[PDB]
RNA sequence: CCGCACAAGCGGUGGAGCAUGUGGUUUAAUUCGAUGCAACGCGAAGAACCUUACCUGGUCUUGACAUCCACGGAAGUUUUCAGAGAUGAGAAUGUGCCUUCGGGAACCGUGAGACAGGUGCUGCAUGGCUGUCGUCAGCUCGUGUUGUGAAAUGUUGGGUUAAGUCCCGCAACGAGCGCAACCCUUAUCCUUUGUUGCCAGCGGUCCGGCCGGGAACUCAAAGGAGACUGCCAGUGAUAAACUGGAGGAAGGUGGGGAUGACGUCAAGUCAUCAUGGCCCUUACGACCAGGGCUACACACGUGCUACAAUGGCGCAUACAAAGAGAAGCGACCUCGCGAGAGCAAGCGGACCUCAUAAAGUGCGUCGUAGUCCGGAUUGGAGUCUGCAACUCGACUCCAUGAAGUCGGAAUCGCUAGUAAUCGUGGAUCAGAAUGCCACGGUGAAUACGUUCCCGG
């Protein structure tokens, strides 16, 4: 990408939900093309979700997005000449991307005798402020905010 | 393994050597470059040289060895180590 | 041309003192407003003169080249070549135009060739974007060489518009003895002119006059 | 640097095969085995006849062998009795009733294989290989050609080195498939070894395909 | 009660050009003719190396691609296998003639 | 009167018949839903009928071998969509711009030489 | 290779030939069922008492051009070598570079 | 429980919980169950000596534990002492049956020497 | 200014087990070449014998292979003994054909030398072929002009492009080899075409396009159309171009191939072949048997399968493409737990067969464990192929169930149908694929950028 500027393919939203954000979900849980298997979780999850964790499941999802999603990054370069921890803004897509990111491994951190189960227990949790991305999200502030010093 | 069907495989000439040293009485140590065939209970109480790529190797034949080969009892490399 | 037939016209025009050279102080009636006024009373008889000599070379069969390279008068220039049967140069000047001679001819083979290929046929045979790029290095090569595919030979005269500003043809002329005919204004240096006509050379009208009254007496030393 | 064998891929573009019957796998090694040696033996006899060109076409009950050369009369020898005995040699070496043709060259000069023999040829008689490749493109190009390339490899005049050479003239459209390319190959046995020769004839562009 | 002719080749050119002759071989005896069926042609393909020593990812890929027809006539006479037994073509053409 | 589909995919295969004043869909003689055992296939099918609003107005029974499930569900697809065109003319801006007549390309990539897979190189290691 | 080698190929051919009746026969006697379970015997005896060389697995496919057992290629008979010149030049029908 | 086994089997389907036995893989469970003709699920549990002794005999019926053990020992023994090649690779403690020396053979070999 | 160069990402490698290569060491020999990028699943598209060149031993000397001269014999077949076989030793049987009667053909043997023979040496003597830089955009010439000349110009500058691509500026103008494009394939529509392919609308059906019947659709493969920055708007010297839009199956060289300039590295190969020159010739040549290439303290590279509930197992049940086949593919039926066997259909193959795709889907199961994960290793017993499976094959079955619980530093690959995963086929081949070469299924993430990294 010297030459031009290459991000995302333009997704398709998730038919049975008609959004889009789901299918970008979904394409961050994938497993070697396995989408079946995969949104099989995300409905497994979000369903339970909607249950043991307060109603309303497309938008609690979103509700506990924003309880994790960062604001503030780091990309350390050679800007002054070496390496600086530097703290910068980056803009909101990469951030949503991200923030998938931190919530699905945290997923795959619980066990909980069950993915769809692991993952709902976690995203409820960070719909509580109280759980496992969140807490590296917290730390993502402290480190994102700990050596500002030079850039 | 060898096919059941077929049978045990022992070539001829040891068939002749074999059957000629049975009925003459305990004779000399008998020479052969077939690791091929298998042991009969004929070749037993006998003893046999077996042509290992260096030099044929003698082996006093007996009943629980019937069934293997010979040269399972010629090895064809030496080796101690390093 | 007329003394009074110049004037109306401007040819008396010329570039500001500031910008001058050294040997048009002969034909340079003085200054006005900080600007070079060219004497008429050189101007028409030499221009009378060569038009004498112009319309010799071509009743003896002359071919003409006439020479101009501004974006104004490009047109003006082709126009006044055609309205007398003769050769032009109306785009950007190429180096060895005269002096390479011999890749002027292949180049003109070129367009002859692709011109009457299109006629021929075997477009269909190139796939179409293939007939089309050949289509579109014909028309560069007409826009190119449009007025020289059909010159043959060198030329026999040569007429020069602003020779200042056409200086490479005039170094090839004089390398090859080909007269030089041009309308030299204040700015140029006229030792590569063997009959020079001091004048204007940007104003359309005075150009125009200079091409209608060259090309009259072109055709008419044509029909003796 | 390795270019591609300009002859191969022009294939059923511009280049037909030398050799156009047909046969299922049953019958296919052992076909071309037998043209095979039948171009052998002819290259080994007709040395002499400026031979250029020999295509095997087999019909179902019968097998014919067509040559392209300059010398015909030479082929022919007289009432073709020559060509006669090779229409037997080739019949027997191909065990089926043969019939072989001819079909002379006109322009000797200008076909790959007769200039690139010819050249060495002229290497055997230890001409020198600079004129030697000189004379052959401008007898070429001056026949009308559009393109004509020489290459040259291997011990030079005897050199104790190997300063392989080139020459080029004309026009020859490598990348250019649709281009007619003719090309050909030899070879040369000095005294102090064997030199490879390469050529290359360029007879303009063809527009349809190889109808 | 049929002849079922069927051809195969190596260049489409040659194989259209004798089942364009066959058929109108057959509209000479008046027969029948199924006009001409391409069937799938076959294609043998081939992967070599090239280096004759150590390079084996040097390689080359050749191919041979056998054409296919098929053509009918529906009514047996005489008069027809006749002239299908007085036909000529290129040495790359296979016939099979079948009653 | 009759419309319809007949969708082929990368080498797919499958036929269906589109016809006005009923809506209902059979696949393989089996029932749409038992068959495309992913939902998400009954769903990319039935997105242009319900884009246009017409699921209930004309019935769909397709048949369906060659391909994969998601390449024979887009092929029948593209194949309602060239029969609704088909049929009243007037949906081709709402369809395209619904971005169905796309008809895309995307194969698979002939596994090239000296590659692991097509687009995929062996692990050549510099140390 | 070494002429010794084709020599010794076009010999292991002609013996694998002649004896293809008697291998055959014997293969049969071996195979089937109902033997007389020496007739079985004796027959796998005779059976290797003929020529070595006269098993056809014994032979190995070689280049006929240049007599080489690598690179053979069964439909043309050819190494992998002189198959590639003998295609540039036209000698293969309908032979030619693929690309897809 | 002990049925006639030095190891207990787990709580577990019967299937498994019979597999704990030596010698006996999951052919021969199921062969076992089916010829007492027990379900599969059951455990350990919920099953009396009614059943348990319907197991002990069955698996009798197949030599096992100690037994085996015993029988492969004699197996490699005599194999050793016969002086076979194999018999020899096995008092070397290197493959039997023809695999790598060269590489990688460290399951018979064991661990690493420089 | 560029590059999956970095970043942004996904997946690895580096740990384990195993497969494979290499080096080391051992050995009787462990054949030979390949050695940074650009050698090390490389020559080899396939070492049980064979192959095979290497060792041990048994042998042969115009010779295993070729031409010549002779001299004799039909050619052969079948058969005995010795031998491990090479080989010898035979005995019978046949003892023929064109012949104008001599012979010739025919082979076969003996002799005779001329001679064969060499994977013996030199890729720093060579041809050929190939890698590499690099599919990088460059490399040059004619002519012209300039200069006394060596030369320069063109080819630089301004832009712009994937591009020395284009445009203007420009004493250069033109060209050539490149680039591009003509070629293949792929994405849409038109031609006949209906067979063995198709089945819309018709009639029947046993419900099977199966069968009348259809020629529409899918196809099949021939021929064609189609995209051109063409259209609109913007931007820009109005230049080139670029941005956007329209339309359109397709948009900006649509996708992918093939296509490798001048040259670079005495790059690689004399063991494909060819070949200068040297070297062997009762032997460095020739033949046979057995052995080795498969060797264990090791090390390195490449891979495979794993470590598990996105999972395993059972049950059902789906869901492709591309191929191959007649000393072949081999149906159905029976038999066997199976590897298989017997029988034998059909098919040189749009017909028959390989050959029922796997992931998927539905249900149940297992509850996080070295486990129902893992399958190494061994034990036992078989199967097929092949003279022959000891060294040293593939496969089944029973039993056994290692290490392994995501792997240091380091490092690799990837920009879309890609990665990642899933199977399928093929070449080679009696048999012997985790390699190679193809085929489809499912199918991502991310790319702010050029600061740097490396390379150009
Ligand atoms: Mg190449
Ligand atoms: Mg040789
Ligand atoms: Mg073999
Ligand atoms: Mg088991
Ligand atoms: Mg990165
Ligand atoms: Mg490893
Ligand atoms: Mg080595
Ligand atoms: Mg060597
Ligand atoms: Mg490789
Ligand atoms: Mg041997
Ligand atoms: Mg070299
Ligand atoms: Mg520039
Ligand atoms: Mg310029
Ligand atoms: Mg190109
Ligand atoms: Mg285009
Ligand atoms: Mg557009
Ligand atoms: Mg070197
Ligand atoms: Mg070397
Ligand atoms: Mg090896
Ligand atoms: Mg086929
Ligand atoms: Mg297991
Ligand atoms: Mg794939
Ligand atoms: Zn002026």
């Amino acid at each position: 990408p010297r030459r031009r500027v290459i991000g995302q393919r333009k997704i398709l939203p998730d038919p049975k939900f008609g959004s889009e954000l789901l299918a970008k979900f979904v394409n961050i849980l994938m497993v070697d093309g396995k989408k079946s298997t995969a949104e099989s979780i995300v409905y497994s999850a979000l369903e339970t979700l909607a249950q043991r964790s307060g109603k309303s499941e497309l938008e609690a999802f979103e509700v506990a997005l924003e309880n994790v999603r960062p604001t503030v990054e780091v990309k350390s370069r050679r800007v002054g000449g070496s390496t600086y921890q530097v703290p910068v803004e980056v803009r909101p897509v990469r951030r949503n991307a991200l923030a998938m990111r931190w919530i699905v491994e945290a997923a795959r951190k619980r066990g909980d005798k069950s993915m769809a189960l692991r993952l709902a227990n976690e995203l409820s949790d960070a719909a509580e402020n109280k759980g496992t991305a969140v807490k590296k999200r917290e730390d993502v502030h402290r480190m994102a905010e700990a050596n500002k010093a030079f850039a | 393994p060898r096919s059941l069907k077929k049978g045990p495989f022992i070539d001829l000439h040891l068939l002749k050597k074999v059957e000629k040293a049975v009925e003459s009485g305990d004779k000399k140590p008998l020479r052969t470059w077939s690791r091929r065939s298998t042991i009969f209970p004929n070749m037993i109480g006998l003893t046999i040289a077996v042509h290992n790529g260096r030099q044929h190797v003698p082996v006093f034949v007996t009943d629980e060895m019937v069934g293997h080969k010979l040269g399972e009892f010629a090895p064809t490399r030496t080796y101690r180590g390093h | 041309v007329s003394m009074r037939d110049m004037l109306k016209a401007g040819v008396h025009f010329g570039h500001q003192t500031r910008y001058w050279n050294p040997k048009m102080k002969p034909f340079i009636f003085g200054a006005r407003n900080k600007v070079h006024i060219i004497n008429l009373e050189k101007t028409v008889p030499m221009f009378n003169e060569a038009l004498a000599e112009l319309n010799k070379i071509a009743s003896r069969k002359g071919k003409i080249l006439f020479v101009g390279t501004k974006r104004a008068a490009s047109e003006a220039v082709k126009d006044a070549a055609l309205s007398c049967d003769q050769f032009f140069v109306n785009h950007r000047w190429l180096g060895g135009m005269l002096t390479n001679w011999k890749t002027v001819r292949q180049s003109i083979k070129r367009l002859k060739d692709l011109e009457t290929q299109s006629q021929d046929g075997t477009f269909d045979k190139l796939t179409k974007k293939e007939a089309l790029m050949r289509t579109r290095e014909l028309e560069k090569l007409e826009n190119s060489l449009g007025g020289i595919k059909d010159m043959g030979g060198l030329p026999d005269a040569l007429f020069v518009i602003d020779a200042d500003h056409e200086h490479i043809a005039i170094k090839e002329a004089n390398n090859l003895g080909i007269p030089v005919f041009a309308i030299v204004d204040t700015n140029s240096d006229p030792d590569g002119v063997d009959f020079v006509i001091p004048g204007n050379d940007d104003a359309i009208r005075a150009v125009t006059l200079y091409l209608g009254a060259v090309a009259a007496t072109v055709r008419e030393g044509r029909s003796q | 640097g390795q270019k591609v064998h300009p002859n191969g891929i022009r294939l059923g573009i511009v280049k037909p095969w030398n050799s156009t019957w047909f046969a299922n796998t049953k019958e296919f090694a052992d076909n071309l085995d037998s043209d095979f040696k039948v171009r052998q033996y002819l290259t080994k006899e007709l040395a002499k006849a400026s031979v250029s060109r020999i295509v095997i076409e087999r019909p179902a009950k019968s097998i014919r062998v067509t040559i392209h050369t300059a010398r015909p009369g030479i082929v022919i020898g007289k009432k073709g009795e020559d060509v006669e005995k090779l229409r037997k040699v080739v019949a027997d070496i191909a065990g089926v009733p043969a019939q072989i043709n001819i079909a002379e060259v006109r322009k000797p000069e200008l076909d790959a294989k007769l200039v690139a023999d010819s050249i060495t040829s002229q290497l055997e008689r230890r001409v020198m290989f600079r004129r030697a490749m000189k004379r052959a493109v401008q007898n070429a190009m001056r026949l009308g050609a559009k393109g004509i390339k020489v290459e040259v490899s291997g011990r030079l005049g005897g050199a104790e080195i190997a300063r392989t050479e080139w020459y080029r003239e004309g026009r020859v459209p490598l990348h250019t498939l649709r281009a007619d390319i003719d090309y050909n190959t030899s070879e040369a046995h000095t005294t102090y070894g064997v030199i490879g020769v390469k050529v290359w004839i360029f007879k303009g562009e063809i527009l349809g395909g190889m109808a | 009660q049929r002849i079922r002719i069927r051809l195969k080749a190596f260049d489409h050119r040659l194989i259209d050009q004798a089942t364009a002759e066959i058929v109108e071989t057959a509209k000479r005896t008046g027969a029948q003719v199924r006009g001409p069926i391409p069937l799938p042609t076959r294609k043998e393909r081939f992967t070599v190396l090239i280096s004759p020593h150590v390079n084996k990812d040097a390689r080359d890929q050749y191919e041979i691609r056998t054409h296919l027809r098929l053509v009918d006539i529906v009514e047996p006479t005489e008069k027809t296998v006749d002239a299908l037994m007085r036909l000529d073509l290129a040495a790359g053409v296979d016939v099979q003639i079948s009653l | 009167n009759q419309y319809y589909g007949t969708g082929r995919r990368k080498s797919s295969a499958a036929r269906v018949f589109i016809k006005p004043g009923n809506g209902k869909i059979v696949i393989n003689q089996r029932s749409l839903e038992q068959y495309f055992g992913r939902e998400t296939a009954r769903m990319v099918v039935r997105q242009p009928l319900e884009l246009v609003d017409m699921v209930e107005k004309l019935d769909l029974y397709i048949t369906v071998k060659g391909g994969g499930i998601s390449g024979q569900a887009g092929a029948i697809r593209h194949g309602i969509t060239r029969a609704l065109m088909e049929y009243d003319e007037s949906l081709r801006s709402e369809l395209r711009k619904a971005g169905f007549v796309t008809r895309d390309a995307r194969q698979v990539e002939r596994k090239k030489v000296g590659l692991r897979k097509a687009r995929r190189r062996p692990q050549f290691s510099k140390r | 290779a070494k002429q010794s080698m084709k020599a010794r190929e076009v010999k292991r051919v002609a013996l694998a030939d002649k004896y293809f009746a008697k291998r055959a026969e014997l293969k049969a006697i071996i195979s089937d069922v109902n033997a007389s379970d020496e007739d079985r015997w004796n027959a796998v005896l005779k059976l290797q008492t003929l020529p070595r060389d006269s098993s056809p697995s014994r032979q190995r496919n070689r280049c006929r051009q240049t007599g080489r057992p690598h690179g053979f290629l069964r439909k043309f008979g050819l190494s992998r070598i002189k198959v590639r010149e003998a295609a540039m030049r036209g000698e293969i029908p309908g032979l030619k570079k693929a690309s897809w | 429980a002990r049925i006639a086994g030095i190891n207990i089997p787990d709580h577990k389907h019967a299937v498994i919980a019979l597999t704990s036995i030596y010698g006996v893989g999951k052919t021969r469970s199921k062969a076992i169950l089916a010829a007492a003709g027990i379900a599969e699920d059951v455990k350990i549990s919920e099953l009396s000596e009614g059943q348990i002794d319907t197991l002990r005999d069955e698996v009798a019926k197949f030599v096992v534990e100690g037994d085996l053990r015993r029988e492969i020992s004699m197996s490699i023994k005599r194999l050793m002492d016969l002086g076979c090649y194999r018999g020899l690779r096995h008092r070397r403690g290197l493959p039997v049956r023809g695999q790598r020396t060269k590489t990688n053979a460290r399951t018979r070999k064991g661990p690493r020497k420089p």
